[PDB]
């Protein structure tokens, strides 16, 4: 979308500016608490081989992207839901209220929920959430890392070997790094142009931007079906 | 059977 666009541009100033090859990187100084976000991946399973992929955001609300494309989530009241089509076309409704058509998913959900609110850790669960619903768009997994693409322009990198997560906010051209320790930090864009980072955020940073362009890819690809 | 960290 736009907001991929944006986040590239975004992307390619800081990259292209090489910050840790400084004289003396002050990663520090790019820092900016304001800008960490109000949503973000907390968990997620992947049953993409039969039903989905579902997945937690930090406000505690549920979602899953089913295999058909199309995304069905259940706010954190446990109640309301909104379901969105392959084209984005989002209708509301509620578990209390029995949509017919939509009882098989909505017991999926389910089953999905408690498996992950049973058996996974709630990422970022030291950080409080920015002051304010967005549904996974799609996402992809590399030998290195899974790529999560939120319908708000967010995009999410969880690294497997050793943890590490990157969360990128177009919105406000910022990115929040988690690592290893679960310490986390935000930075604006912009002043890590301008400050430097180490080379490991430095690293991430570029295959971000090689994941950005996948997405584009991606889009171009399942724009041709459509 | 793919999950994120237990």
């Amino acid at each position: 979308d736009c907001h991929l666009s944006d986040m590239l541009q975004q992307l390619h100033s800081v990259n292209a500016s090489k910050p840790s090859e400084r004289g003396l990187v002050r990663q520090e100084e790019a820092e900016d608490p304001a800008c960490i976000p109000i949503f973000w991946v907390s968990k997620w399973v992947d049953y993409s081989d039969k039903y989905g992929l579902g997945y937690q955001l930090c406000d505690n609300s549920v979602g899953v992207l089913f295999n058909d494309s199309t995304r069905l989530i259940l706010y954190n009241d446990g109640d309301s839901l909104q379901y969105i089509e392959r084209d984005g076309t989002e209708s509301y409704l509620t578990v209390s209220s029995h949509p017919n058509s939509l009882m098989k998913k909505i017991t999926l959900l389910k089953y999905f929920r408690n498996y992950m609110s049973e058996h996974l850790l709630k990422a970022g669960a030291n950080i409080t959430p920015r002051e304010g619903l967005p549904y996974l768009r799609t996402w992809f997994r590399t030998r290195s890392a899974i790529i999560l693409h939120l319908s708000n322009g967010s995009v999410q990198i969880n690294f497997f070997q050793d943890h590490t997560k990157l969360i990128l906010c177009p919105l406000m051209a910022a990115v929040t790094y988690i690592d290893e320790k679960r310490d986390f930090r935000t930075y604006r864009l912009s002043l890590l142009e301008e400050y430097g980072c180490c080379k490991e955020l430095a690293s991430r940073l570029r295959y971000a931007r090689t994941m950005v362009d996948k997405l584009l890819s991606s889009r171009s690809a399942s724009n041709r079906l459509k | 059977p793919l999950h994120s960290t237990m």
